[PDB]
C-alpha cells in the first residue's frame, strides 16, 4: 500500500557501487553523512583541458547511478588542476570542468534541488607532490554531499 | 606478559611472544616427528620461521586498520592527511573526560597505527552534539581533546607533535535534528600528514 | 596514478659515527668438485662404487670490526677463519684424513640506503685476500702412509649488496650475496705420484648469507642476533695428479648464528 | 629516486621459452670419426625446445612484491656420432624460485626491481645409447639443489607502455648429485655445492585494462650452472650445464 | 636525513682511452706443460704468460636524467715464449678482443658517494695459438679459439672527496653464447662446440678530475681482475678445458664534452 523504501535504491547495490568506485582507482569515502567522490582527473578529462573524453562516459555513468541511491538536497562539484600556465587559466580550466561534469550529472537525473558549483585551480592541494600533469595525485574533481534525513 | 590497561605505556612486545611460542611448538613438532635432536631443531627453525611470515605481515598496517575498524574506529585517508575518527559514546564515559578502560584494545591500536608515522603531526580534535549550553559543549569537547591528546602523549609521541582542540557543534558531520545522525557527531578526530 | 604519494624520497640516513664489533659462530661442512670428491671404489661383481669424501659438519668462526662515518659510508674489517679435519674410511684396510684451512682478510666499505621505512639495502665493495689449504694423508690400519698437499694465497676485490627488510619492532630477515676475484699462488707437492708444481692463478669466489635477525636498542647501542645460512664457492682451489681429477672446487654451506654490538659515539 | 607508494594487488604470469641447452668442454665431445688420418669429434648439437614459466605473485607493501616463479623444461635429443651407434639424451630442468623484491622508481624512464629470495633446482639426465636395432645401456646424473639467489632488474619505460628490460642474478644451491655409469662399472652419490648465473634481455609492452594491467614481453634468457653434474661414462668429468633462448610472455596484474 | 637525487638534465659526449699492463693466465689444465726429472721429482713448468700491453677505447654519449649509452672496446695481444726443455720451446700468442654496448644510469646518493648501474652487451673474441718447436722448426702447434655474445651487468662505486680526487670500484658479470672451435696437430684431432661461457671483471683504483671550459677531464689509475670460464680446450693439455682470465694495472684518460 505504501513504499517500503526510497525509490529505486538498494543498500546491497549501494555498498557493491561504493566498492567497485574505491577498487577502479576513483575514490568514494562516507563521513557521517557526508560522502565524497574524488576523480582522478586523468580518467574523466583530457590533458589540461575542459573535453570529456567518450570513453570516460561510462565513469561519469557510474557515478550518476551510484548518486540516485541516495536523497539529498544538494550536491557540490569542485575541481582541481596542477599549476600550469597562470592562476586565471587553471581557475578558468577547473570551473568549465566543474560546469562540464555538473551539466551532464544534472542530465542523467539526479535528484538534487541544487548542484554547486566551483573551481579553485590549484588552491586546496592534497599532496605534497606536485610532479606530474593531471596524473598528479591533485588534479582532481570533488563531488560531495549530505544525505538528507 | 602484557598488563592490560595500556601495558604501563612501555612497548609492546606481542611479536616476540608470537615468535617464541612458535619456536617452542616447532621443536616440540620435530621432536615428536623425527625424536632426533637435530630433527628437533630443524623443526624448531621451521616453526621460528613459520611464526615470523605469519605474525609478520599480522603486525602490518592493512590489519591493524582492519581492526581498529572491528571496535568502532573509522579510518579516512585523502592524500597525505590521514584521519582516524573514534566515537565518544564507547570510549569516553559519559559527559566526563575520563577515558574509557574496557575499551584498553582499540585505544591501544590506535598508538600502533601512530606508530608508523614517526614524522608526522597529530590534530586531536573533539566534536559533541548540539545538546546543553555553548559553553559546555565547548568545555567538554575541549575536555575529552585535552584527554586524548595527553594519552596519545603517554604512550611515546613527542609533545611537540600535538594540538588539540575542542569545538561545540560547530563542525557538524551528520544532521543533529535526528537521533543516529547525532549519535555520528560525537566524536574525535585524529588528523595527521 | 598514486593518489596517495610519501614516496622513499630519502635513503641516504643522516650521519652517525659509531664503532661496532661482531662475533659469529658457524656449523659449515666443505666440499669439493667430483675431480677430488670421490676416492676408492669397492668392488661388487666387477661394480665399484666410487667412495666420496663426504666431510663431516665442522665449526669455523667470524670476527669483524667496523667504523661508521658520515652518511651511510661505514668501513668493515672482517677475519673468516675455518679448520677442518676430516676422516674418510672407505674401508677398514686404509682411510684418508682432510685437513682444510681457509682464512679471509676482507676489508668493506659500504654505504647505506633505507629505501623505505621498511626495506634497507647496504651496498658494499672492497677487498679481499684468503689463504686456503689442503692436506690429505692416507694410511694404512696402522701403518702410516704419505699424502699430497696444496696450497693457495691470493687477494683481490668483492663486490655485492645487503638486503634487510625490517618491518619494525626490532626483527628483520637479511639476504646478503657478493662476488670476488683474487689473484694470487698456488702449489702443490705428491709424495705418492714424485710430482711437485707451483705457479700463480686465479680463484672467482660467490658467496652468501640468508636468515632473520633480531636488533635490541640500549641507551649505550644496538645488539643484533643474527641467525641464518650461508654458502661460499671458491672456483678451480686446488690442482693435483695423483687424485682422480686435476682440479677442484672449494665449497662450503652451513648455518651460522652470531651477535653484533653497535655502539655509537 | 622515489620508492613507488603504497599498492596492494595480485599478479600472474605464463611464458613459453624457446631454448637450447649446452655441455662444457668435458661432456661436449662424443663420438669420433677418422677419416683421412685425423680424427673429428662431433658436435652435440641440442635441438631448440619449448619450456614454461609460471609466475604467482603479490605485491602487498609499499614498494614490495613476493614473488614465485617456477621453471619447467624436458627435452629428449638424439645424436648420431656414427651411423651404427647413436644415444638418446633424456634432460630435464626444473626450478622454483621464490623471492622478495623491492621495486624503485628512478625518473619517469628507467625503474629497478631489487631481489633476494631461495630457489630449488632439480637436473636430471639420462643418457640411453643405441646400437641400430638393439637397446644399449646408458648412464643417469641427477642433480637436487636448494639455495640462495639474489638479483636485480633494470627497465626501461619510454612511456605508453612500450620498453625494455635487463635482469642479471647470481645464485649458489647445494644438495645431492648422483650418477651412474654402467659401461665402466661405476655408481656414486655425494652431497654437491653448484654456483648459478643467469641473465635476461628483452622488451615489453602494457595495456592499462579497466581492471589492472596486461604486460606482455618477449626476451631472451641465458643462464648457467657450474660443475652441475658429473659422470665418467663422457670423457670428461665435469659438465656446467648451461643454456640460452628466447621466450615469449603473458603477465598480468590486477590491482585488490 | 634527505638525499639521492638523481642528476638533472645533462646530455653530452665523452670518450676515453686507457693503456692496460695485462697479465693472462690459465687454469690448472693449461697452467702446467713439460717437466724435469730429478731422482723421481717431477716439476712441472707454469706457462708464465709474458705480461703484456693491450688497450681500451670508450665511446659515451650522456643523456636525459643522467643516462648514458657507452661502448668499450678492450683489445689485447701477448707472445710469450716458453723452454720446457733446451731442444724444444712453445710460443703462445693470444688474442682477445671486447666489445661492450651498456646503456647505464648515474646515482648521487650523497655529495660524497656516487653510484653507477649499467646493463648491456658484452661480445668477446679470445685465440690462444701453441707452437712446438726444435729450436728452429716450426712443428704441429695446437690453436684453440672462440667467440661469443650475451648479456652483461655491473655496479659502479665512486667515493669522491670533491676537487676531483676520489676512488672507484666497478664489479661486474657477464655470460656469452657462442662456438669455440680447437685443432690439436699432435693429436691428429678437431672438434667444434656450441659453447656458453660466463664471465666476471672487477676493477678498482683512483681517479682525478679537472673542470675544463668544454667539460670535465679524468685521469683513472687502477688495478683490474677479470675471467672467462671455460673459455678453451683441447686434449694436448695434460687436463681437458682451460679456464681464462687475466689481471693488471692500467692508467687512462677520459674527456667529456658538453653539448
Amino acid at each position: 500500500k505504501l513504499p517500503c523504501r526510497v525509490d529505486g535504491a538498494c543498500d546491497a547495490t549501494i555498498i557493491k557501487m561504493m566498492t567497485d568506485l574505491n577498487k577502479k582507482g576513483i575514490k568514494v569515502a562516507s563521513v557521517g553523512q557526508n560522502y565524497l567522490i574524488s576523480i582522478p582527473a586523468s580518467a574523466l578529462f583530457a590533458d589540461q583541458s575542459p573535453r570529456l573524453n567518450w570513453a570516460s562516459y561510462s565513469l561519469l555513468n557510474e557515478i550518476a547511478a551510484f548518486l540516485k541511491q541516495f536523497r539529498k538536497i544538494a550536491i557540490t562539484v569542485t575541481s582541481y588542476s596542477s599549476k600550469y600556465v597562470s592562476v586565471k587559466r587553471e581557475r578558468a580550466l577547473t570551473l568549465a570542468r566543474s560546469r562540464v561534469v555538473s551539466e551532464y550529472l544534472w542530465s542523467q537525473g539526479v535528484d538534487s534541488r541544487i548542484i554547486f558549483t566551483q573551481g579553485l585551480g590549484s588552491d586546496k592541494p592534497i599532496t605534497s607532490y606536485t610532479l606530474g600533469g593531471d596524473r598528479s595525485p591533485n588534479a582532481r574533481v570533488e563531488i560531495t554531499f549530505r544525505r538528507a534525513v | 606478559c602484557f598488563h592490560p590497561p595500556y601495558n604501563n605505556f612501555q612497548p609492546d612486545r606481542r611479536a616476540v611472544k608470537r615468535v617464541g611460542v612458535d619456536t617452542g611448538i616447532g621443536a616440540v613438532a620435530g621432536a615428536i616427528a623425527s625424536g632426533t635432536a637435530s630433527g628437533t631443531l630443524i623443526g624448531a627453525a621451521a616453526g621460528g620461521t613459520v611464526g615470523l611470515v605469519a605474525s609478520i605481515y599480522r603486525d602490518s598496517k592493512r590489519k591493524i586498520i582492519r581492526d581498529l575498524q572491528k571496535q568502532d574506529i573509522q579510518y579516512v585517508e585523502y592524500g597525505d592527511t590521514r584521519t582516524l575518527i573514534i566515537p565518544t559514546d564507547k570510549y569516553f564515559m559519559f559527559s566526563s573526560p575520563r577515558l574509557n578502560e574496557i575499551c584498553y584494545p582499540g585505544l591501544n591500536n590506535v598508538i600502533r597505527l601512530l606508530n608508523f608515522y614517526p614524522q608526522s603531526t597529530i590534530y586531536v580534535a573533539g566534536f559533541t552534539d548540539n545538546v546543553g549550553s555553548r559553553s559546555h559543549k565547548r568545555k567538554l569537547s575541549q575536555a575529552q581533546a585535552e584527554t586524548m591528546m595527553t594519552f596519545l602523549w603517554a604512550n611515546g609521541i613527542a609533545a611537540k607533535r600535538l594540538k588539540a582542540e575542542g569545538y561545540g557543534d560547530k563542525n557538524a558531520i551528520s544532521d543533529n535534528a535526528i537521533i543516529h545522525g547525532s549519535a555520528q557527531n560525537r566524536r574525535i578526530e585524529i588528523q595527521w600528514f | 596514478m598514486g593518489p596517495v604519494c610519501t614516496p622513499g624520497n630519502v635513503t641516504v640516513p643522516c650521519e652517525r659515527t659509531a664503532w661496532d664489533i661482531g662475533i659469529t659462530a658457524l656449523y659449515l661442512q666443505p666440499i669439493y668438485d667430483a675431480d677430488w670428491g670421490y676416492n676408492g671404489f669397492t668392488q661388487v661383481g666387477g661394480w665399484r662404487h666410487w667412495h666420496d669424501v663426504d666431510h663431516e659438519w665442522d665449526w669455523g668462526f667470524k670476527l669483524e670490526g667496523s667504523y661508521h662515518f658520515n652518511t651511510g659510508n661505514d668501513i668493515n674489517v672482517n677475519w673468516y677463519h675455518f679448520d677442518n679435519d676430516s676422516d674418510h674410511w672407505f674401508d677398514f684396510a686404509n682411510w684418508h684424513n682432510y685437513n682444510n684451512k681457509w682464512d679471509a682478510v676482507n676489508a668493506e666499505l659500504g654505504q647505506f640506503v633505507d629505501f623505505s621505512a621498511n626495506k634497507k639495502m647496504r651496498f658494499h665493495g672492497g677487498v679481499q685476500y684468503a689463504r686456503i689449504e689442503a692436506d690429505v694423508n692416507r694410511y694404512f690400519n696402522n701403518f702410516a702412509f704419505n699424502g699430497f698437499n696444496s696450497k693457495f694465497n691470493g687477494f683481490g676485490p668483492r663486490t655485492g649488496l645487503d638486503m634487510n627488510y625490517v618491518f619494525g619492532n626490532g626483527f628483520g630477515i637479511y639476504a646478503k650475496g657478493a662476488a670476488a676475484i683474487l689473484v694470487g699462488t698456488s702449489d702443490f707437492y705428491d709424495g705418492i705420484g714424485f710430482v711437485t708444481g707451483s705457479k700463480n692463478a686465479i680463484v672467482p669466489e660467490l658467496e652468501a648469507k640468508l636468515g632473520a635477525d633480531y636488533t635490541y636498542a640500549m641507551a649505550q647501542g644496538d645488539l643484533t642476533l643474527d641467525v641464518g645460512y650461508m654458502w661460499f664457492n671458491y672456483f678451480n682451489a686446488m690442482h693435483n695428479t695423483a687424485t682422480n681429477g686435476l682440479e677442484t672446487d672449494f665449497a662450503a654451506s652451513g648455518p651460522y648464528i652470531g651477535l653484533k654490538y653497535v655502539g655509537n659515539v
